[PDB]
This record gives C-alpha cells, structure tokens and sequence, in this order.
C-alpha cells in the first residue's frame, strides 16, 4: 500500500483535481515546477503516495487529465501548478459531452477511454504497490459523468483487487440550472455503488448553502465553492500523506468505514469553516459534527452514524481530543448504531493546512446521507414522468428501461439506508 | 539446555518484540551487537541462557528469534535501530501488502504468500538447535496479521512439529488503544483456529495495561512504548525460568503441567508486582508478604476480570530477587486463610513456588523504578472467562446484522466460518462455567 | 398531414416553418400519440418566439396531454420563466393538476426554480394542493431542506 493513482475527468473534475494538487503540493513544498522547498522531513516520508519522483529530484503528481473537453486544458496549464503534470497524461478529445451521460458514456467517451487505460496502465505498473485509484469528477454533467464512471468500469475490470475511490460532485438547482442534471446524477449513483469502494459526497447543494448563508457571501462562485472542496480534500487524505500513528491506506479506511458493499457513500465535514481569505479542541468537535458543518446537504441527526473517522490537524492536546470525542459520543449515543461497538475513530496529525493552526476533518458513514439520494430521485423521477429530454439519451443508443433501473437502484439504496437506520440490537 | 524460539508476529507482536529481546540483553549482560564478555565458552555452550540465543564463534550471540509482518514499516525501525546488529538478517521477515485489519487477507490470500518462506526461515534456526523444546508465539488479536497469519502459522507448526509446544502471548484488544472495529471478528476467528495448536496461551489486555501505566506510572496517554516496556517485564518474569537456573518451569512442557489441567482451557491470568515510578526512586521497599498480597489485588492484573467471581485451577508464584523462601511459604500461609480464594475440588490447593535470586532488570527509558524483589504470579481462574464474554458480546452485536463480514467473504473465506467459531468460543464458555 | 411537420417544427424551434404550416392550415391544436399539442413541445424547449405565435393564433394554453400534463406544467418543470409568465398572461390554469397530482409550483419547487415559484405564488398558486402522496410544496421544501425556497413560500 504506497501509491494512489489519481484521475481526474471534465470540468469539475479538472477544476477541483488542479485545487487538490495546489494544496497538498503546499503542505509537501513541492514547488510549481517539481522541486521541494519544504523545511520538514515529514513532507517527504510518504510523499511517494502521490508523487512520482524524476531526475532532478523533481516530484510529479501521479495524476491523469481527462475531457472530452479540449477547453478544460489549456485552463490547466495556465494554473499556478499547471506545468507540474506530466504532459503525456493528458488525455483530451475534440468534442464534449455536451452535459449528456450518454455521449459520455457510449459515444464520445467510449471512442476515448483507450486512450485514457493506456496511460493508466503505465503509471500503474511503475509503482512498488499500488494501494489503488482516485476519481474527481462531477455527476451532473456528460464526461466526468459519463465517461467517468465508464473509467471506473474499465478500471474495476483490469484492477479487481485495489480500491476504488472517489470524489464525486452532486448537482444542486443553486449552482447550475440544468435540468438533466438529475438524469445523469442518477445514472451514475447507479454506477457508483455497483464499482466503487468509497466515494466522498461532496454536494453542491451544501457547499452553497455554506458560503451563501454561513459565510454571507452573497453570490457564490465556483472559487469559493472548491475552496471548501479543496479543505476537505486535504483533510481526508491527510493519514494517507503524513506519517502517523496508523499507517493508513485506502483499504483499511474501506475495511472499518464500509459494514456493507453499497453503504459507501460517505458525508465529509470541516471545521473551521472560512472564506478564501480570512479555536478549541471542544469548539472544533462540536462544528466537526454539527449539520452546518457538512458538505452534503443532509442532517446527520435525522440519521445514525454508522461509522465515523475524525482527523484532527495542529498542535493540541491529544488527551483533551480524545475526552472530546468521548463527550460527543456518550450525550448523543442515540445517534451511533448500537450494533457497531467502538464505530467512531480518531487521528492527530501535527501538521496543520495553510492559514490555519488546529481544524478537524470528519468522515462519517451516516444513514441520513439518504436524503441527498432522495433529493435527486425525486428531481429524477418529476423530469422522468415527463419524459422530458430523453431522446438526447437514447438518440445515443441507451433504452429507455436504463432509466428505470437506475431510479429503481437508487431507492433501493435509500431503503438500505432507511434499514439500518430503525434497525436495534435487541 | 533445549532451544526455543520466539516468533512475533504483526506490529503489536514485533514491537513487544523489541521491548523482550532489549530486555533479555540487558539481563543475561548481552550489547546490542551480540558481544556478551561473562560468556566464557567462546563458539558455542550449553549455559541456560543458549536456550534464547545461540552463539557464533565471533563473540556473537544471536536471539533465537523471528520477526514477521506482512507491511515492512514496523520491522524496517528493527533493521535500522539499535538492534539492527542483533538479529539474524534472515529472520526478519516483510511483504510489502498488510492484511488490512482483516483476518481472512492475513489467513487465507495476502499471508498465503509469505507462509513458506517463513516456515523455511523457521527451519534453518530449529536446524542448529540440539533439542527444541518449542516456540513462544507473540501476537495481537484484533490485527489481520496478528490473527490471521498468526492462525495459518500455527495450523502449519503442529503438521511440521508435532512433537513440539507451542506457547502464546496474545494482546487482547482495548477501545482506547484499538485500531479497527472489526478486531471483535479477529480476534474470535484466530482463537477459534488457533485453539487446538496452542498449549497456553498468555493473554494481554491492553486496557489492563493501559489503566496499570495510568495509576501506577503517572503517565496521563500512555503510548505503546510504555504498554510494551510494562509488557515485556512481565514477559521476561514469565519467561525467566527457560532461560535461567531453577526449579520451576524449566521447559516449555512444565508450563502445561502446572497451568494448563486440560488442553482447551490453556489461558493463564497474569499478575505483576510491584509496579512503581521511575521518579519515586526512594520508595519504600516492599517485604515479600507486600507483593504476594498484591498478586491478589485486580488492579495488577494484566486481563480485566475478577478472581472472586471464579475458581482457581492452578497457582504458580515467580519471584525475582531478594527473596529469601521462608518469607514466601508464610506470605503463602496468609493467602490460604482468604475465603476469597476459592481452588476447584479436583487440583491440589497448594501453591507452586519459583524464586530467581537476581534483582528485577529496567530497560534505560523505562518508566519502572528498580526494586528489590518482584513477583508475577500465574494462575488459572475460571474468571477468565469475563473476557471471553466482552469480546463474544461485541462480535454478537455485529454479525447478527451480517457487518463487515463481505470483506471476510470476499478474502478467500467462507461466511459458515463465522458461525463456526462463535460456536467453538460458545463451547469454551461452557467450558469455564462447568469447572466454576 | 401538417399536424406532424408542426409538432416537430414547435419542438426544434424552426420560427419559420411555424408560419408556413399555420398559413398551409395546419392544425395549431395537433397531438402527438401521448397528447402533446405544438404549445406543449415549444414550451418544453424554450421556444419563447412559437409559443407566443401559437398562443395568438387559437392554440388552447391549459391543453392537457394524457398524463394530464398542462403547458404550464412543462414551463415550470424546465424552467423557462418569460414562457411562464406569456402562459399565464394568456389565461394558464395556475393550479392546474396533473395525473400525479403534482401542480406548476410542485414541480418549480423540486426543480428548485425559485424565480418561477414567485411567479406562480404572485398568480394564486394554490400552497394548499396536495400531490398524490400528501405534499405540498412547502412539505416539499422542509422535506429536502431547501431553506430558501421555505422562505419564499412562507411569503
Ligand atoms: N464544485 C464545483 N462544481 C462544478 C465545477 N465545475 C462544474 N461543476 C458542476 O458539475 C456539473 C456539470 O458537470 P461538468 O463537470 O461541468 O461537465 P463535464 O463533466 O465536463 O461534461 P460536459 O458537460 O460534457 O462538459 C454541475 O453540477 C456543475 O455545478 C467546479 O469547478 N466546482
Ligand atoms: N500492546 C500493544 N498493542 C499493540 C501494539 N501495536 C498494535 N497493537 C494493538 O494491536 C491491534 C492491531 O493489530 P496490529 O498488530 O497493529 O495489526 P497487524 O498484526 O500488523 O495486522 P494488519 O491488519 O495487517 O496491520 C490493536 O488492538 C492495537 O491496539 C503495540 O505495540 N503494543
Ligand atoms: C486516510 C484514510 C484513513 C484510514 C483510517 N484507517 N482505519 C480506520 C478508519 C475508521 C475507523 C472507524 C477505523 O476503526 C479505522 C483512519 C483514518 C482516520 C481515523 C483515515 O483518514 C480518513
Ligand atoms: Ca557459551
Ligand atoms: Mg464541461
Ligand atoms: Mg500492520
């Protein structure tokens, strides 16, 4: 368990992938062109996680750039860690998937996702141990859509033993108003829960609604927006990139978080939150938890925890955490299913991100993350009973009974949920 | 002399490694490097202390000992550290994929793949000895390393030496310490396979570690050095008579005999005393009569349970250092007038004695003042079965609802064995409350 | 038959062979197999220009198909607000219900159209009408959490 190839495919996961890059690459010292600058010893002991290591002592992102989208690219690039990728690993076609999962899917994608294999298969097979696979990408559009769960396919079917995890986007109505979004939401969440290990909620429903209301900005941009996205990617992975206590790696994270295949969806959390340019250990437990807090539109106190990691940054008292945590667990026991003993645990890391001396990171396996699947069926299903836009989906070869299946995995897994939820130990 | 070998298995069981060969250096007067000065026979031996460590011909004395992990961070700090001049080269053994807190990739698919180099690395040592008694086997349970590996270990020893003992110190999982929430599932999957090759079986309960370094040695969260450093002193008082002169469990098959009645119920509780502060250096001596008394206290126990609410089946008392042997018998005397101490109608009541006239050793970093005189106490008490009881308790709660159990599944392991093993820890409770 | 050309012409937004067709006498109330007249198909996809013509020249604004689906009902669930608002200055049934039981200001409030829920809520849209399963679009609000949208029906 070492290295972690990353992918990232269309807008939004390009978007989002550069920003992971630009952080971690900070935390590291790894320099826009490769070369680290860091003051720490502990910025490179497990940086082969991410980093591919060239002559010249220069680091690399094992990173893999996807769009049918010519466009996205040259955005890339001109970022502030544009030319730290390898330029081979760029994969782009001609034209994009114009918001259809079909075209990202069957059509445009398919003709391009040889493509993308062969590059996966090159970084993949120069690594010492390969613990598996992370996907950015959005599910409200065509390509990361799409195409993306096409890549998770393919990848799934030549890598059936590493773990597959991803960063997936969810559309909300507040940031694009586009009504297929749904439709191609849910055709992925179909995919997803059939390939994948573990995929992090990242709601764009919430992550508005965090800067519009909690950080009063009046008119959220996409900046702000993955300035939380970013936060929350560094937070998670943080045991995977620092040395710690725990040797962590994505599958013991699967093995403890996941007590069912299909539950793997889980709901992230962060604290403090702040603007992109702007506390206690009790003070960061509480809004660690508190709904406010999470970047998937849902309320973790209309549910049960089923699992919960928590990853506390900075320098602080390990034994003033642990009693925290302990606190949050024994007043609001009713909310960790009784039938998982000891289903919360926690990680003190030292180093804590840029512009912040102490935050927490929470990861939850939460059956309330049933109302964000709910939210999109019932979106899903208002345009399905119209009918409305199909044709641009089967006029790519897709029947009409994948929309049902779909739909009809979704609510199954919202059942699953709902499940485990009433379920007691007596 | 009869050789044995010690065999340590996944991060717990290689990190209390470290801390029992460190310890036994220091006691039998042995550097990092080997070199042991009071040895007069150069090349070879047959002193007590040869059981442990064989002897090259360059002054260099070698531990009769293994390290395996199926990840190599843990094992990497051996061959780079203070000891990496100690061990055999060969005998440290790494993947470079762990079993992923899962018993069934530690057992069946990841530790498959490791298994017969280490059986053959095993050979070459049991190959320069000259009578092996047998192996001392030092694992976690909730690791899927530690359990898993440990199993297929174990189950591959008896078919390879059947002739041979198989001794184990196993540690007992504790939320405070703990790593995964499927060690519950580990832990009664490895001793469910494990039962029937082991012949005792010395469990360490971490939180009974963790609470001991709490009140006795003032350390507010204490880590796994401290645990480790605790648990090995009472691993060397345990172990002391295999390598030292003396009259009492003097090779591994004495240990059945005076602990283990019947091969099932081999799990001997451990108590330690006395546990004081390295900053209380001026403390007062304690007598003899002071630590035997202790012996009997729950708060020195190394697995949380109560002696009262059970019965005694055997009772073995070590001492080490100045101990003179009138003082023990009366100290014993005592004890027999406790209506607390309750023997099974079937065993003799009477009390085993082992005393080492060498003072207790403490490692430099320790946090264990020196004394005068120690004692651990080994005896078998159908209370033992309390914490059998808390872990089928929480392996209960989890599998009536099927969690997690698709990662076992889908690691090369059948979904009957789960119910297998609760059954066979189901039979041991029984077994403990018809001899209570 | 210019039922058909019409239908199509109105869904792909061809302004100009909408005019032909209707001066050739092609039925501006036409119906496609499932009920969809030519208003229904502009206002689905957007086609301000078609709707207006059609709306001037006999088309039935509150038309239903056999799902009982209203061109209102489409607006509103796309989105396409000046549409909403030329539907309802030319006599739309704002409350009209659908076999599902869902009204215009049920589906712009899934949708999370908020501009359109103001407009339908400034027309009379009913905040009292239930949907097949008991909810309104304030329980519908309250149910996904969609604060914003509960303010504005709370108006
Ligand atoms: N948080 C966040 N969401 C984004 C960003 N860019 C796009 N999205 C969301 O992603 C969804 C649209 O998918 P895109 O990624 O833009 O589309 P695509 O994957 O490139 O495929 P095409 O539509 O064919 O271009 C919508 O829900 C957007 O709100 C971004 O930078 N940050
Ligand atoms: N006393 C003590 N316990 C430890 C130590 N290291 C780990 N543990 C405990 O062992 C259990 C975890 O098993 P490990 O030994 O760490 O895992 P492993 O055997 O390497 O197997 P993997 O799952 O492959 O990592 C937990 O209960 C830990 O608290 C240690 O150094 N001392
Ligand atoms: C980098 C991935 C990662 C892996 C971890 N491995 N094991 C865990 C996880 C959860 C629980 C409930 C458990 O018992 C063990 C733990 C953490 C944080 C504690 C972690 O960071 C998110
Ligand atoms: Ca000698
Ligand atoms: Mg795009
Ligand atoms: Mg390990």
């Amino acid at each position: 368990m070492r290295e972690i190839v990353h992918i990232q495919a269309g807008q939004c996961g390009n978007q989002i992938g550069a920003k992971f890059w630009e952080v971690i690459s900070d935390e590291h010292g790894i320099d826009p062109t490769g070369s680290y600058h860091g003051d720490s010893d502990l910025q490179l002991e497990r940086i082969n996680v991410y980093y591919n290591e060239a002559t010249g002592n220069k680091y690399v992102p094992r990173a893999i750039l996807v769009d049918l989208e010519p466009g996205t690219m040259d955005s890339v690039r001109s970022g502030p860690f544009g030319q730290i990728f390898r330029p081979d690993n760029f994969v782009f076609g001609q034209s994009g998937a114009g918001n259809n999962w079909a075209k990202g899917h069957y059509t445009e994608g398919a003709e391009l996702v040889d493509s993308v294999l062969d590059v996966v298969r090159k970084e993949s097979e120069s690594c010492d141990c390969l613990q598996g696979f992370q996907l950015t990408h959005s599910l409200g559009g065509g390509t990361g859509s799409g195409m993306g769960t096409l890549l998770i396919s393919k990848i799934r079917e030549e890598y059936p033993d590493r773990i597959m995890n991803t960063f997936s986007v969810m559309p909300s109505p507040k940031v694009s108003d586009t009504v297929v979004e749904p439709y191609n939401a849910t055709l992925s969440v179909h995919q997803l829960v059939e390939n994948t290990d573990e995929t992090y909620c990242i709601d764009n429903e919430a992550l508005y609604d965090i800067c519009f209301r909690t950080l009063k900005l009046t008119t959220p941009t996409y900046g702000d927006l993955n300035h939380l996205v970013s936060a929350t990617m560094s937070g998670v992975t943080t045991c995977l990139r620092f040395p710690g206590q725990l040797n962590a790696d994505l599958r013991k994270l699967a093995v403890n978080m996941v007590p069912f295949p299909r539950l793997h969806f889980f709901m992230p959390g962060f604290a403090p939150l702040t603007s992109r340019g702007s506390l206690t250990v009790p003070e960061l437990t509480q809004q660690m938890f508190d709904s406010k807090n999470m970047m998937a539109a849902c309320d973790p106190r209309h549910g049960r925890y089923l699992t919960v990691a928590a990853i506390f940054r900075g320098r602080m008292s390990m034994k003033e955490v642990d009693e925290q945590m302990l606190n949050v667990q024994n007043k609001n026991s009713s909310y960790f299913v009784e039938w998982i003993p000891n289903n919360v645990k926690t990680a003190v890391c030292d180093i804590p991100p840029r512009g912040l001396k102490m935050s927490a990171t929470f990861i939850g396996n939460s059956t309330a993350i049933q109302e964000l699947f709910k939210r999109i069926s019932e979106q899903f299903t208002a345009m399905f009973r119209r009918k409305a836009f199909l044709h641009w989906y089967t006029g790519e070869g897709m029947d009409e009974m994948e929309f049902t299946e779909a739909e009809s995995n979704m609510n199954d897994l919202v059942s699953e949920y709902q499940q485990y939820q009433d379920a007691t130990a007596d | 002399m009869r050789e044995c070998i010690s065999i340590h298995v996944g991060q717990a069981g290689v990190q209390i490694g470290n801390a029992c060969w460190e310890l036994y250096c220091l006691e039998h007067g042995i550097q990092p490097d080997g070199q042991m000065p009071s040895d007069k026979t150069i090349g070879g031996g047959d002193d007590s202390f040869n059981t442990f460590f064989s002897e090259t011909g360059a002054g260099k004395h070698v531990p009769r000992a293994v390290f395996v992990d199926l990840e190599p961070t843990v094992i990497d700090e051996v061959r780079t550290g203070t000891y990496r001049q100690l061990f055999h080269p060969e005998q440290l053994i790494t993947g470079k994929e762990d079993a992923a807190n899962n018993y069934a990739r530690g057992h069946y698919t990841i530790g498959k793949e490791i298994i017969d180099l280490v059986l053959d690395r095993i050979r070459k040592l049991a190959d320069q000895c000259t009578g092996l008694q047998g192996f001392l086997v030092f694992h976690s349970f909730g690791g899927g390393t530690g359990s898993g590996f440990t199993s297929l270990l174990m189950e591959r020893l008896s078919v390879d030496y059947g002739k041979k003992s198989k001794l184990e110190f196993s540690i007992y999982p504790a939320p405070q310490v703990s790593t995964a929430v499927v060690e519950p599932y580990n832990s009664i999957l490895t001793t469910h396979t494990t039962l029937e090759h082991s012949d005792c079986a010395f469990m360490v309960d971490n939180e009974a570690i963790y609470d001991i370094c709490r009140r006795n040695l003032d350390i507010e969260r204490p880590t796994y050095t401290n645990l480790n450093r605790l648990i090995s002193q009472i691993v060397s008082s345990i172990t002391a008579s295999l390598r030292f002169d003396g009259a009492l469990n003097v090779d591994l098959t004495e240990f059945q005999t005076n602990l283990v009645p019947y091969p099932r119920i081999h799990f001997p509780l451990a108590t330690y005393a006395p546990v004081i502060s390295a900053e209380k250096a001026y403390h007062e001596q304690l007598s003899v009569a002071e630590i035997t008394n202790a012996c009997f206290e729950p708060a020195n126990q190394m697995v949380k349970c109560d002696p009262r609410h059970g019965k005694y089946m055997a009772c073995c008392l070590l001492y080490r250092g100045d101990v003179v042997p009138k003082d023990v018998n009366a100290a014993i005397a005592t004890i027999k007038t406790k209506r607390s101490i309750q023997f099974v109608d079937w065993c003799p009541t009477g009390f085993k004695v082992g005393i080492n006239y060498q003072p207790p050793t403490v490692v430099p970093g320790g946090d264990l003042a020196k004394v005068q005189r120690a004692v651990c106490m080994l005896s078998n008490t159908t209370a033992i079965a309390e914490a059998w009881a808390r872990l089928d308790h929480k392996f209960d709660l989890m599998y009536a609802k099927r969690a997690f159990v698709h990662w076992y599944v889908g690691e090369g392991m059948e979904e009957g064995e789960f119910s297998e093993a609760r059954e066979d820890m189901a039979a041991l409770e029984k077994d403990y409350e018809e001899v209570g | 038959d210019l039922g058909k050309k019409l239908l199509e012409a109105a869904r792909a937004g061809q302004d100009d062979e909408v005019r032909i067709l209707m001066a050739n006498g092609a039925d501006v109330n036409a119906t496609d197999a499932s009920g969809l007249t030519p208003l229904h198909l502009a206002a689905t996809y957007g086609h301000l220009e078609i709707v207006e013509v059609l709306l001037k020249h006999g088309a039935d604004v509150n038309a239903i198909d056999i799902m009982g689906s209203t061109p209102l009902h489409l607006a509103a669930l796309i989105g396409h607000l000046e549409i909403v608002e030329v539907l309802l200055k030319h006599g739309a049934d704002v409350n009209a219900v659908d076999t599902w039981g869902d009204t215009p200001l049920h589906l712009a409030a899934i949708m999370g159209h908020l501009e359109i829920v103001e407009v339908l809520l400034k027309h009379g849209a009913d905040v009292n009408a239930q949907d097949k399963f008991g909810k309104t679009a304030f329980d519908i609000s309250i149910d996904n959490g969609n604060e914003d949208l509960a303010e504005i029906l709370q108006k």
